[PDB]
């Protein structure tokens, strides 16, 4: 409740966060513990442009 | 705004003149002395008080109490002041 | 007439004076009596700390 | 009691680790612990419990309660012993002016004062 | 020792034979300024404890200043030991010695009684009064006294 | 546990357990040397100790 | 880091603080 | 011996003989009046430690001149918030009046701080000593001391 918007019913994150860390997570339930830097690289390249 | 100055004293009232002097100058001075509570002052009058250091000074108490010793000092700025009373006004 | 004491504390009344402001007289709360802040300029502390000994 | 306890800086905003403790005991039948502490402005704060809880005074408000003297009077009875002492001086005399600075200019006011801040807690008939 | 004094205890003993020994709260003098010295004391000389009871009063120009013999304000040198005024005659050698007594003179001022009929303050509160006895005097200690302010902003 | 903590009494010491009355020790100090709290102590203070007697301040003693 | 009070990027609104109490009680301010 | 001359860490109490402060209040204008303070900072001789550190005296000067009266200038702001050489140490500062350094040979230095009137009251006394026992004029960062006395040997050489 502290973190999200209590009119729109939104997190106030940034969305790359979030989606970078859904991507993550997901990643991890199937134990790729290679994919989470690498999803970072991407996201990062991808927020460059 | 004013000085609050008093007299209101309702049992109290004030004395007359005595035989105590204002008069100073060089041949005398004062001595400020500071004695025990049980202290008997007329006992010492034919007997001699220093005026520095010490001095086992005899006295006369019942038997005899010659154990005093009578110390002197330079003044240490005391603020008891002596108040004489006045030789132009009783 | 007039007293000799501490000046950070009024010699009229024994009060403690406030600390001097803009102005060119501090009044005691107390008594009411203004004390010439020209008088201050006689202080100085001069106070000293030593760290270690020359010897 | 003079004592240092490190414990002691956790209490107040400038609370020292310097404090003098005190165990008053009235003809064996009262007892009450009471502590002055050090703050680093050189002023005195006077701890005193009442019923188990702890109650923290400048030190000027009781020393300016307990006798009706003048605060020149007051402040030659601190100072008494390291006259020249001119942080002790300054401390002592701005002790006197924080109970000066909140309209306490007699003991009268003084005692006014602490029994109006000390009656919720203190419990006498209204 | 070469300076020696003879003593001499003269003076009859009397409340007012004695001499006075004069202090001052708020300092030292340095100056007498026609300062008015009047001595007072009790009508009743016959009970001992009552007589012997004497008030001294001093008026400047611009404040007045008055001590006691006895009560509260009195010294406790007057009673644990007793003084003396000795007179040395430097050529005669002769210490008269007369009885003293020492005075702490306060200044006087007049008394206030506003706040006698003002003493109701919000008396409807009773535990929201309690915040008297949770500031700057009186504290509990930090905790309470930081966070007793506005309820921590809740 | 207790070892430090649980101390017993030698045995010569003993506990006062009297009570007296204490209302002739100050004039009796200050008919020896000790000045009244109230009066000069005729030296500095620097120079002087403070009297104690039962968490009372008698006066000051010239050193 | 991320779960902090914000203002929200999308209705552009005041961060809305909301505080908890005694692990009992939630209170919100509402912004100007 | 000389690189471990260079890893001790010095204080400004370590070179310090004694200070003397000496307030004195000031009031020069109608309106405005100051706190004129001034600080003698006393050196000991450099012969006292040349054994363990590596300083010459106008090193010394030169840390006052340039850190430590940044750090006091610093000190008095954060209380307070409720011949070419001595006109390039009293531009730090509005407020610094005066300096004296010795120029024959760099024992002591001698500035006028000269405050306002303030409300608050601090002791300046404390603050200085405070400040010239928090002080380090050079070290090495995370190194406090060095000591090269030991002669063990591994396999006897
Ligand atoms: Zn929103
Ligand atoms: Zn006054």
């Amino acid at each position: 409740l502290r973190g999200s918007c209590l009119n729109c019913h939104m997190l106030t994150c940034p969305r790359a966060v979030i989606h970078l860390l859904l991507c993550q997570l997901r990643v991890l339930e199937v134990g790729a513990l290679q994919a989470v830097y690498e999803l970072e690289r991407i996201l990062n390249r991808f927020l460059e442009e | 705004s004013c000085p609050p100055n008093f007299t209101a004293k309702p049992p109290a009232s004030e004395s007359p003149r005595f035989s105590l002097e204002a008069l100073t100058g060089p041949d005398t001075e004062l001595w400020l002395i500071q004695a025990p509570a049980d202290f008997a002052p007329e006992c010492f009058n034919g007997r001699h008080v220093p005026l520095s250091g010490s001095q086992i000074v005899k006295g006369k108490l019942a038997g005899k109490r010659h154990r005093y010793r009578v110390l002197s000092s330079c003044p240490q700025a005391g603020e008891a002041t002596l108040l004489a009373p006045s030789t132009e006004a009783g | 007439s007039s007293f000799q004491s501490d000046l950070d504390f009024c010699s009229d009344c024994g009060s403690v004076l406030p600390l001097p402001g803009a102005q060119d007289t501090v009044t005691c709360i107390r008594c009411g009596f203004n004390i010439n802040v020209r008088d201050f300029e006689g202080k100085v502390v001069k106070t000293s700390v030593v760290f270690h000994q020359l010897g | 009691i003079a004592m240092i306890r490190p414990k002691w800086k956790t209490r107040g905003p400038g609370y020292t680790q310097y404090g003098v403790s005190m165990h008053c005991v009235r003809e064996e039948h009262s007892a009450v612990n009471m502590n002055l502490h050090y703050l680093e402005n050189g002023t005195v704060m006077l701890n005193f419990i009442y019923r188990k809880e702890l109650f923290f005074l400048p030190l000027g408000f009781a020393l300016k309660a307990l006798v009706s003297f003048s605060d020149y009077q007051i402040f030659q009875e601190l100072i008494k012993g390291k006259e020249d002492d001119s942080f002790l001086r300054n401390s002592v005399s701005q002790m006197l002016r924080i109970v000066m600075e909140e309209g306490c200019s007699t003991q009268k006011q003084v005692l006014n004062y602490l029994g109006e801040c000390f009656r919720v807690k203190l419990n006498v008939p209204d | 020792v070469l300076p020696s004094a003879r003593w001499q205890y003269c003076g009859a003993p009397d409340g007012s034979q004695r001499a006075v020994l004069v202090q001052f709260s708020n300092g030292k003098l340095q100056s007498p300024g026609n300062m008015r010295f009047t001595l007072y004391e009790n009508k009743d000389s016959t009970n001992p404890r009552k007589r012997n009871q004497r008030i001294l009063a001093a008026e400047t120009d611009r404040l007045s200043y008055v001590g006691n013999n006895f009560g509260t304000g009195a010294l406790k040198c007057n009673t644990l030991c007793r003084h003396f005024v000795g007179i040395l005659n430097k050529t005669s050698g002769q210490m008269e010695v007369y009885d003293a007594e020492l005075f702490n003179m306060q200044p006087l001022f007049s008394d206030v009684s506003v706040e006698s009929e003002l003493a109701l303050e919000s008396q409807t509160k009773t535990y929201r009064e309690k915040m008297d006895s949770c500031i700057e005097a009186f504290g509990t200690t930090k905790q309470k006294r930081a966070l007793n302010t506005r309820r921590m902003n809740r | 546990e207790p070892c430090g903590l649980m101390n017993h009494l030698t045995a010569v010491c003993e506990v006062v357990t009297q009570f007296v009355y204490t209302a002739s020790i100050p004039a009796l100090l200050c008919n020896l040397g000790v000045t009244p709290i109230d009066g000069a102590p005729h030296r500095s203070y620097s120079e002087c100790y403070p009297v104690l007697l039962d968490g009372v301040m008698v006066g000051w003693v010239d050193k | 880091a991320h779960m902090n009070a914000k203002r929200c990027p999308h209705c552009k609104t005041g961060r809305s603080v909301v505080r908890k109490e005694h692990n009992s009680k939630l209170t919100i301010t509402f912004p100007a | 011996k000389s690189l471990k001359k260079q890893l001790t860490r010095v204080c400004l109490g370590e070179v310090l003989q004694k200070i003397d402060v000496q307030e004195s209040f000031c009031m020069e204008e109608k309106q405005n009046k100051f706190q004129v303070y001034q600080l003698r900072f006393q050196f000991l001789p450099h012969a006292y430690y040349q054994q363990e550190k590596c300083l010459r005296p106008e090193d010394i000067l030169r840390f006052m001149e340039t850190r430590f009266f940044k750090l006091l200038m610093e000190s008095i702001k954060k209380k307070n918030n409720k011949e070419r050489r001595v006109q390039a140490v009293r531009e730090i500062h509005p407020f610094i009046d005066d300096y004296q350094y010795d120029t024959e040979e760099s024992l002591w230095c001698q500035v006028t701080v000269k405050l306002p009137l303030m409300k608050i009251n601090f002791d300046m006394s404390s603050l200085v000593v405070s400040l010239a026992h928090g002080a380090v004029i050079y070290a090495t960062k995370g190194i406090t001391r060095c000591l090269l006395n030991e002669t063990t040997n591994n396999k006897n050489e």
